[PDB]
């Protein structure tokens, strides 16, 4: 009976609470108040790369920390030098509207996507020196949000009809689908060692999944509307959100439950991106309200402002090495801080 | 050296290309078209068109007096539209039609009209109005037998006004009628606010020959009023 | 034989200091406004990524203003002595310097103002507007004319010993020595009808067409796409700032670069039948009366 | 948790009165403008009614107005519908629905495609 | 029986994700710190390298 289940749903979400509630003996606050601060941080634009006609919707850094491949709207995909500003390559779509990119670990191969519901494939090294696309993956019902590789055969993506997939590159189908959210799925982030990944999907929750077995292993709640980012802790063991109502905040994998929150009152505006730092030690994310803020992950405090775009900032990016800061937005410009 | 100049060289193609592309980047315009079910957005691309499964968008190429325009309709989403419409934000307009003789479904329109309206990130882009259907309209005001005042009360005190145009000879009941239902939309976009976007609304027809006409006369005064404040003239 | 016109120069007496303390209060304003508001406004414009050509054309604008305001410390520091003990090089060059930027000024104004009007025009026809080759040409016509038919005032100013009225003393005065009247006369009408009229016309022209088009525009509303009374009303509500605007950018240009030529033209007369009357007071007030130019421009045009 | 629950309800004679209330909780109440829908036999989601951040400006469709009346209170989380002069017409299921987003003036949320922000709904039935 | 098969789906998933271990948040707050502090030279954001060590620059 319906009823029956609803009441079953209702003491069994009871009962989740209260197991939750009695791990809670202490506070990240409390133990963490005899920190020295990391001081003011300041930092400013090493570079300035011109070039896109349009906004600019997508980057990723290659894993030499040298490279980096960015999208716009105008229907183009450009590949950069970022010591000499200089361009390597620049590969025009068949659909103008592309919403994400990604960047192959090997160096090898390039991947997009977009409101054609489709995910392109593009080979670099060719024999003759050419890109010409290489795969054309389908099957998806809505517009794609996010792609990441695992290697130069297996890929990732989610999309806006509420799932997620795992596809094999050479034979060109799905081996796995992960179900179980109920709105769009907005943000994609891998694991260190690529065994887990966690999914933020736009109606206020977070899940785990488990990538060889396929099963949603643990479900997080606490902000109030979208969630628009998310990604690792460099141990591996926590996760950091960015949502619509003005907040970011940290869960832990663990404890499984909310740990930390980042707000002010001053700040009634989005979030669009978020990534973290080598260490740890300082969260970034960027607003709506044209600027960067620089976070101390361990006591919640402004620590820095990064300012001088124009216009809605769409994305943001850390190296493997941890020397340069790369954010674009919706003016065309593309910046590089150190 | 021997390896930085040929980067150089490379950078230098490149660039050549983009500014090659820049050109025709910027010179022909680009419209959203939006509708519904029961409406004939359908009908209007299929009108002026000659002059793979699960795709999420289709597009449409046409030219009026060597001025070239791309036309763009959304295909296989879900309902809900308030993530994938904030990437049209820089088109030059939407073009926006409705079903004007169906009575029940006047007033979900008009909050679609409301939402699009009031939006963050498309405030400054204009819509141009398509009220279709008015054959149907016409016959359905003469049968006499569903009344409008079920659904809008106030036209009940509604009298056409003493100022008005008409058409050659129409029954002055239809015309009551075509008045009312204009009147209702544009009133939220007037009583919206602002005053950087209008509207542009027509009676069109199931069978009909004016409409890219109309679109080009309607983005010329687009155009002019952009190049009005870009020149530091307001 | 007949006494020269002493341009800039002038003795006077008891109330030397105090004539000479306000008009230079009047001139140390003058310069410092213009130079903030044209700083101002190269740094403000040189900002931009997405630009035009009207960018490169007010900075054309603006960049003839700084020259023109240069001039200021020698006229000042003649004001003071009262006598030409600054050297030929200043009695050749200062004078050419003024009217090169007087007249880039001018022409500047004029470019833009049909640009702005050909470039709605295209872009209601569904073109692109100018190329940069096109904007070199100009550029190079602009600066090639002015520097050509500004030439005599270089090669025809000398320094010589004048009478000053009342004294028994000669002092050096720099003046103007035409070889010959009509060639004089020539040059005078045509340096006047060439950098005054032409551009009044041409601005009238387009700020008049864009009026127009903008006003038919504004009907078409309430005639074809038939709104109401009562909404149109509640959609414009700010024309009159438009047609305030323009109205203000064609009355200006008549009122900063007329009280100068006039002058011009009576000094041929002093130079053609002595019956007039006129004193370099008058001279010197109408020259810092145009000096408002370089601090009027970077306020309206931005 | 964003939780929405409505309570109220029943079967009416023609002519009668109800009150229907809903209480919420897991968000800031006071920064989000609220709306009132409904679902027929047969039919799909239609729009009834909304109010805004603070009870300065109300809405209501062309067919209830004169006869249904909205109201908040915000120090009890609460939102009020009161229903009078009810016609047969009027048999059907009632939610209480949350825009999106705070702080905004625009609204996405009669989808079938399950909106997550709205409650279960109620059960009006009005006839004899 | 869709709403039901929902309903069942559900049920299991609660059933499923309601037996973990569970540790206490003290732990997780000091493991998180010592990640922080055993790392935190090797951050060229949080103590810049000198003119000579960087590329940027
Ligand atoms: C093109 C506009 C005309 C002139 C330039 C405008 C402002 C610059 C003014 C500078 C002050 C002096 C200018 C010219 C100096 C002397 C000219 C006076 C008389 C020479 C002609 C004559 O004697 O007929």
């Amino acid at each position: 009976e319906l009823d029956q289940l609803r009441q079953e749903a209702e003491q069994l979400k009871n009962q989740i609470r209260d197991a939750r509630k009695a791990c809670a003996d202490a506070t990240l606050s409390q133990i963490t108040n005899n920190i020295d601060p990391v001081g003011r941080i300041q930092m400013r634009t090493r570079r300035t790369l011109r070039g896109h006609l349009a906004k600019i919707y997508a980057m990723h850094w290659g894993t030499d920390s040298r490279l980096l491949v960015s999208a716009s709207q105008d229907g183009k995909l450009i590949i950069w030098d970022s010591y000499t500003t200089n361009k390597v390559h620049a590969i025009p779509l068949r659909s103008s509207w592309v919403m994400t990119c990604a960047y192959a670990p090997s160096g090898n191969y390039v991947a997009c996507g977009g409101l054609d519901n489709i995910c392109s494939i593009y080979n670099l090294k060719t024999r003759e020196g050419n890109v010409r696309v290489s795969r054309e993956l389908a099957g998806h019902t809505g517009y794609l949000s996010c792609c990441r590789f695992l290697d130069d055969n297996q890929i990732v993506t989610s999309s806006g009809d509420t799932t997620c997939a795992l596809w094999d590159i050479e034979t060109g189908q799905q081996t796995t689908t992960f179900t179980g959210h109920t709105g769009d799925v907005m943000s994609l982030s891998l694991a260190p060692d690529t065994r887990l990944f966690v999914s933020g999907a736009c109606d206020a929750s977070a899940k785990l999944w488990d990538v060889r077995e396929g099963m949603c292993r643990q479900t997080f709640t606490g902000h109030e509307s979208d969630i628009n980012a998310i990604c690792f802790f460099p141990n591996g063991n926590a996760f950091a959100t960015g949502s619509d109502d003005a907040t970011c905040r940290l869960f832990d994998l663990r404890a499984d439950q909310e740990l930390m929150t980042y707000s002010h009152d001053n700040i009634i505006c989005g979030i669009t991106s978020v990534s973290f730092s080598k260490s740890g030690r300082l969260l970034l994310a960027g607003y709506d309200d044209f600027n960067c803020n620089v976070w101390d992950a361990l006591k919640a405090d402004r620590a820095g402002v990064l300012a001088g775009h124009d216009n809605r900032v769409s994305c943001l990016g850390v190296t493997d090495d941890g020397m340069a800061v790369a954010t674009g937005s919706w003016d065309s410009f593309l910046k590089i801080w150190n | 050296s021997a390896e930085d100049k040929a980067a150089v060289e490379r950078s230098k193609m490149i660039e050549k290309q983009l500014q090659k592309d820049k050109q025709v980047y910027r010179r022909t315009l680009r419209l959203l078209l939006l509708g519904a079910d029961n409406s004939g957005k359908s009908t209007i691309v299929k009108q002026m068109r000659i002059y793979v499964k699960t795709s999420g968008i289709f597009e449409t190429k046409f030219q009026v007096d060597k001025v070239n325009f791309h036309m763009f309709d959304v295909g296989a989403q879900r309902d809900e539209r308030r993530k994938w419409i904030q990437c049209f934000n820089d088109v030059t307009a939407i073009i926006f039609v409705v079903d004007s003789s169906d009575y029940n479904r006047l007033q979900e329109a008009l909050n679609d009209f409301k939402s699009i309206w009031n939006n963050r990130w498309l405030r400054t882009i204009s819509v141009i109005l398509f009220l279709n259907k008015q054959d149907l309209l016409a016959e359905k005001v003469l049968a006499g037998k569903s009344k409008i005042e079920d659904y809008f009360p106030e036209f009940a005190r509604y009298t056409t006004p003493e100022d008005a145009t008409p058409e050659p000879g129409e029954d002055p009941r239809v015309t009551r009628a075509k008045y009312f239902i204009r009147k209702e939309f544009v009133d939220i976009s007037t009583a919206s606010g602002d005053g950087r976007h209008i509207c542009y609304p027509h009676f069109t027809c199931s069978v009909d020959t004016e409409n890219a006409r109309r679109i080009f006369n309607d983005c010329k005064d687009i155009i002019l009023q952009m190049n009005l404040r870009e020149y530091n003239l307001v | 034989n007949r006494t020269r016109f002493p341009f800039f120069s002038d003795v006077k007496g008891d109330h030397r200091l105090v004539l000479a303390a306000v008009e230079t209060t009047v001139l140390v304003l003058i310069f410092a406004v213009s130079l903030l508001g044209n700083v101002c406004a190269l740094v403000l414009v040189a900002r931009r990524r997405r630009r035009g050509a009207t960018a490169c054309l007010v900075l054309n604008l603006f960049c003839a203003d700084l020259l023109f305001i240069s001039a200021i410390p020698l006229v000042l520091a003649v004001r003071w002595t009262e006598a030409w003990l600054l050297g030929p090089v200043a009695c050749h060059l200062l004078f050419y310097v003024m009217t090169l930027s007087g007249s880039v000024t001018i022409l500047t104004l004029a470019a833009v103002s049909l640009e702005r009007m050909v470039c709605i025009v295209h872009l209601q026809r569904g073109v692109r507007g100018p190329g940069r080759r096109a904007r070199a040409v100009l550029l190079a016509l602009i600066w090639g004319y002015s520097a050509v038919a500004a030439l005599p005032l270089c090669v025809f100013f000398r320094v010589v010993p004048q009478r000053l009225p009342g004294a028994d003393q000669e002092i050096s005065i720099c003046t103007l020595i035409w070889p010959t009247i009509p060639g004089e006369i020539s040059w005078d009408v045509s340096f006047v009808t060439l950098n005054f009229l032409v551009p009044g016309l041409v601005i009238v022209i387009s700020y008049s067409k864009i009026l127009q088009i903008t006003k038919a525009s504004r009907k078409r509303l309430t005639v074809s796409l038939a709104y109401s009374e009562s909404h149109q009303i509640r959609v414009s509500q700010q024309d009159f700032r438009l047609f305030r605007t323009l109205f203000l950018l064609m009355v200006s240009f008549f009122i900063m670069w007329s009280p100068i030529i006039i002058t011009i033209l009576l000094i041929l007369i002093q130079n053609f039948k002595q019956d007039l009357v006129i004193w370099p007071s008058l001279f010197f007030w109408v020259v810092a009366f145009t000096f408002a130019n370089s601090a009027l421009n970077p306020i309206l045009y931005n | 948790q964003v939780q929405l629950q409505e309570s109220g309800g029943g079967l009416v004679q023609p002519g009668g009165s109800l009150r229907l209330s809903c209480a919420a909780s897991g968000f800031t109440f006071s920064n989000y403008k609220m709306n009132w829908v409904r679902q027929a036999p047969g039919k799909g989601l239609e729009w009834v009614s909304d109010i805004s951040q603070s009870g300065a400006s109300i809405s209501y469709t062309g067919s209830v107005k004169g006869r249904f009346t909205i109201s908040r209170d915000n120090a009890k989380n609460t939102l009020y519908l009161q229903m009078n002069s009810l016609k047969p017409e009027d048999t059907a299921v009632y939610y209480c629905a949350r825009c999106p987003a705070p702080f905004t003036r625009d609204c996405f949320d009669v989808t079938s495609t399950t909106y997550a922000y709205r409650g279960q709904g109620t059960q009006v039935t009005v006839s004899s | 029986t869709a709403s039901i098969a929902q309903a069942r789906k559900l049920v299991e998933q609660l059933k499923m994700e309601a037996n973990i271990d569970r540790i206490k948040v003290s732990k997780a707050a000091a493991d998180l710190m010592a990640y922080c502090e055993a790392h935190a030279k090797e951050d060229p954001l949080l103590t810049p390298v000198p003119a000579s060590e960087n590329p940027f620059r």
